[PDB]
């Protein structure tokens, strides 16, 4: 792009070095490790390159989608969690680690005990870490940014704490969620600077009234672990996943520049194909791209390009067109699909895992490019498991955890409590509204992922 | 006088409208958890019928085993 | 939001309506069903007057206004005020038109067929609606949770439902329907407080009744030792100065009212207290079914807030039946809105493809179409 | 109009007391409920752990007599 573009300016190829160096920059922070590769980036990527009146570029913006956000909780034995839970921790003096109330001992926090791994045989994060300060402080986040992306952290650790000891206080109707230790509950709402009765009393408990008004906030709903587990997680995931992608877009506030507006070329970059001899849920949303990956190139190699030859009028004639596999796509997003069935089953909570597994089979393995074990008569398969086959090879699910994890549903109490605080970065995880994504906000979350995928192809159809 | 009269009274009504406000979330707290106490009253004397005749058919089976 | 029909949520009672936006998880505006005339003559020319004035601007003045009510428990008096009730809802609040989005609606079981398809009428032959259906209150309140074997117990102010839909639905006659919630209750009370004086006599201040009832009202846990309990002034004599201007001690008369409940003789007829209904649910299904029923009891209706509502259950189940195993009910806690949660679902479901009604379904199989095919 | 300020003035004030007052004890009955409540759960909990118990020795004295 550069020279191509462009030269003179003395302050063009020396911030260009600061610009080349932002790559490894971004990769010591949001970056964790896979099986398949150390450096996996941990965020959807779709960067924009605009160009000065000069010749050199400008700057550019930054757009994610759904993040990865269950490796926190689950993830396979002797794999690791997100790199700055541990990089952290080998690194920081006792003096600063004290300050946010944390000891050197991961199992002592849940965290980092969900999982039953701490250290790791291959990496030395004691001596890694001198390798991210160095990248801290020579960009531009100066210690006093850094204890203040920490101040989130640390209440989140103050969060994490928060176990609970399976309530059966109910004499009959259903097992609460009670809290004995509740320093964890009451350190949580500390750092919040809340009401730590009321927010127990107003997340852990659902309430609604209404009259034209806007409600008033008191009556009670004890939930089960499961639902009270998976709301604790859904907001410890989109609160950091926000902050993050305002982050990355503060972090140009001293590289992107204001003078020029105009073209714009866009550099795609997403989570990569995964193979493992053992695969689940999490692997399917990652696979599920590969899928829209293959249709958006026939879409384009084999459909746009075509039209483009006839359309000059060149010698053209359709050879042997392989299957446009339009019903792999048709197979999950109109009424009778995949994830039409599954999203549908998500809300159905009585239909766990086995009541959804019937609801695919039956669905499908009969409608092309599907088998099972049932159909395809191979022991490969589980009773419980499927055969889905891809453009590639094939592919065996497992179910642990399916719902939880899939559901995504995230209603507006989780998300109001924090708007509503009185802190200069807790709202401001929550950057002026409507970032890019208005339209109506309250609910549920299984749709607006939905959206955010299809405003990945939509984008993608009408252009070169 | 009547002036002054006129704006001890307007802030005497405001602090008026707060106490009664306390109170009434005060009283209704206290009744929620008098419900709540009376609702685990009973749930300990039932139990505590329970408790004794699990401990009485334990006993009563260990000498129902001496026998035999 | 945008894209894709998008279609609404709504639960129409026969006392207070439950409708929002799209994809919602609660209900946005739940305005209450009241529709009366001005008997006095408006001021005539200070508005002609018509709008027997409903919503919240009803509500707020009920004074001069004749409160008649359409819906009784399956006769409408009149379908015509029915169509600008429902003229108000979408557009005033929700801003967003029938003639673009889908609809959900509850379904009162055992009523009469040719209601299900006069509403349907109104929808497809002026408010040209192409996609609609009428799901089954309780079934609704079920799906939510993490199970396929639940008893399900749902009402509010239509009337009582002994739905034991666990496993599948409909068999021998295990449900019941009892005209005795809600409205029951509320017109229960005015003739009870008549034998101390007091005689709310209008049906504007019948609603006055309902209004103070859901504040401080009670439900006797035993009728016998809280009448000796009456000889003192401390749990008795509760304090309701009437925003009007005249205290109401509601000491006796709270838990006095609702055993009516446990106590249909009260009301002339034969019924037994729900705990009776309970067995007779019970009773009729297989015998190795009742062990994990009682594991099990779904209630839902904010009717079951009432203070003294779930702990009298257990001393009643356990009584007159078999005692060997969990006897557990699971009485959610805000348990008005399950039919809502549950609702949101359908709305959503692709499945649902499978049982809703299409434009063209409608004038294939007739009116009928409806209840006709589906259960 | 003063002499109505004035008495508006005398009524506020001391339902204003009262009001506070009311408050006060409607709290101090919270705190005495609340404490016993809390008792009560704790006692019950500790019941049903001896429960289970006690079930289990009497279910662990029938299977042990099916034997002999
Ligand atoms: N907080 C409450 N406590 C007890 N009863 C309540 C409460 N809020 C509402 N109710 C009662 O619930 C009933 C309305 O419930 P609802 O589910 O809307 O009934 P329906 O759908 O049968 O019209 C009314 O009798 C009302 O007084
Ligand atoms: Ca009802």
């Amino acid at each position: 792009l550069t020279f191509v573009s462009s030269n003179q300016s003395p302050n063009g190829e020396r911030i260009s070095k600061m610009l080349l160096d932002s790559n490894p920059l971004l990769e010591a922070f949001g970056n964790a490790k896979t099986l398949r590769n150390d450096n996996s980036s941990r965020f959807g990527k779709y960067m924009e390159m605009q160009f000065n009146a000069v010749g050199s570029p400008i700057g550019g913006k930054i757009t994610n989608y759904l993040l990865e956000k269950s490796r926190v909780v689950g993830r396979t034995q002797g794999e690791r969690s997100f790199h700055i839970f541990y990089q952290m921790l080998k690194g920081l003096s006792q003096s600063k680690l004290d300050e946010l109330g944390l000891t050197p001992n991961a199992p002592a926090y849940e965290y980092l005990k969900k999982s039953g791994c701490f250290d790791v045989s291959t990496i030395d994060d004691s001596g890694e870490f001198k390798i991210i300060v160095k990248a801290m402080e020579t960009l531009g986040l100066k210690e006093s940014d850094q204890n203040s992306i920490w101040r989130i952290l640390a209440a989140i650790l103050h969060i994490g704490n928060i176990t609970f000891a399976e309530a059966a206080e109910q004499r009959t109707g259903t097992t609460t969620v009670k809290v004995s230790d509740t320093k964890s509950l009451a350190a949580a709402a500390s750092c919040l600077k809340t009401d730590q009765q009321s927010l127990s009393i107003a997340l852990c408990y659902r309430s609604i009234s209404t009259g034209v008004g806007k409600r008033c906030e008191v009556i009670s709903v004890p939930m089960d672990c499961n639902q009270a587990a998976y709301s604790r997680d859904a907001l410890a995931k989109a609160l950091y996943e926000r902050l993050f992608n305002w982050l990355v877009s503060k972090i140009n506030t001293i590289i992107n520049c204001t003078t020029e507006k105009g073209p714009v070329i866009g550099i795609l970059d997403i989570y990569g194909f995964e193979v493992f001899q053992n695969n689940s849920f999490e692997q399917l949303n990652i696979n599920f791209c590969n899928e829209k990956l293959q249709q958006l190139f026939i879409e384009l190699t084999l459909k746009s390009e075509q039209e483009e030859y006839v359309r000059e009028g060149i010698e053209w004639k359709n050879i042997e067109y392989f299957n446009n596999k339009p019903i792999c796509e048709l197979i999950e997003k109109k009424p009778i699909g995949l994830i039409s069935l599954l999203d549908e089953a998500c809300l159905i909570a009585k239909s766990t895992d086995q009541t959804f597994l019937d609801s695919i089979c039956k669905q499908f393995e009969k409608n092309p490019h599907l088998q099972s074990y049932v159909v395809s008569k191979d022991r490969s398969i589980g009773d419980t498991c499927f055969r889905l086959k891809h453009y590639a090879g094939d592919v065996t699910y497992d179910v642990r955890g399916f719902l939880d994890k899939n559901k995504d549903t995230l209603f507006g109490d989780l998300i109001s409590s924090m708007q509503s605080s009185s802190d200069p970065l807790v709202q401001g995880l929550f950057p002026p509204t409507r970032p890019e994504d208005s339209k109506k906000r309250p609910e549920t979350a299984g749709s607006q992922f939905r959206n955010a995928m299809n405003a990945l192809i939509t984008t993608l159809l009408a252009c070169s | 006088e009547l002036d002054r009269a006129q704006e001890r009274l307007a802030t005497a009504l405001q602090k008026l409208e707060e106490a009664e406000k306390a109170a009434d979330e005060s009283e209704r707290g206290m009744k929620v958890i008098e419900s709540r106490a009376q609702k685990d009253e009973e749930k300990m004397e039932i139990q505590e019928i329970q408790l004794k005749e699990a401990k009485h058919i334990a006993e009563d089976a260990d000498r129902k085993y001496e026998e035999v | 939001d945008e894209d894709e029909t998008t279609a609404l949520v709504c639960d129409n009672g026969s006392g207070l309506v439950k409708a929002g936006f799209a994809g919602d998880d609660a209900p946005r505006a739940v305005f209450p069903s009241i529709v009366g005339r001005p008997r006095h003559q408006g001021v005539m020319v200070g508005m002609g007057q018509k709008d027997s004035y409903v919503g919240d601007e009803a509500q707020s003045k009920r004074g001069i206004l004749t409160l008649k009510y359409p819906i009784e428990h399956g006769i409408i008096t009149n379908w015509d005020d029915m169509e600008k009730i429902w003229h108000h809802t979408f557009y005033n609040e929700l801003r967003v038109a029938p003639e673009e989005h889908p609809t959900l609606l509850t379904e009162a079981p055992l009523n009469p067929k040719a209601n299900r398809e006069k509403m349907t009428q109104i929808m497809f032959e002026t408010f040209n609606v192409p996609a609609m259906y009428v799901a089954i209150q309780a079934v609704l309140s079920l799906y939510a949770s993490g199970r396929t074997t639940g008893i399900v117990l749902d009402s509010g102010d239509g009337v009582t439902h002994n739905v034991p839909i666990y496993e599948g639905y409909a068999l021998p006659h295990a449900i019941m329907r009892l005209d005795l919630a809600g409205r029951d209750l509320t017109d229960y009370l005015m003739k009870i407080l008549t034998e101390r004086g007091y005689s709310f006599v209008t049906t504007a201040e019948r609603e006055i009744v309902r209004d103070i009832k859901e504040k401080l009202c009670y439900v006797a846990l035993d009728f016998e030792n809280e009448m000796a309990t009456a000889a003192s002034s401390s749990s008795l004599e509760k304090s309701y100065e009437l925003p009007d201007g005249q205290v109401i001690t509601i000491g006796n008369e709270r838990f006095r009212c609702p055993e009516t409940l446990f106590q249909p003789s009260f009301i002339g007829m034969e019924s037994a207290g729900i705990h009776e209904t309970t067995y007779n649910s019970i009773m009729k299904c297989d015998i190795d079914i009742r062990k994990d029923l009682y594991a099990n009891n779904v209630m839902s209706g904010g009717t079951t807030m009432y203070p003294g509502i779930a702990d009298r259950m257990q001393k009643e189940i356990t009584a007159l039946a078999p005692s060997t195993m969990k006897i557990k009910i699971i009485a959610p806690p805000e348990r008005k809105y399950s039919v809502w949660i549950g609702g949101s679902i359908l709305a959503s479901l692709s499945t649902f493809q499978q049982m809703w009604i299409t434009k063209q379904e409608y004038d294939e199989a007739g009116p009928s179409i409806v209840h006709r095919k589906c259960f």
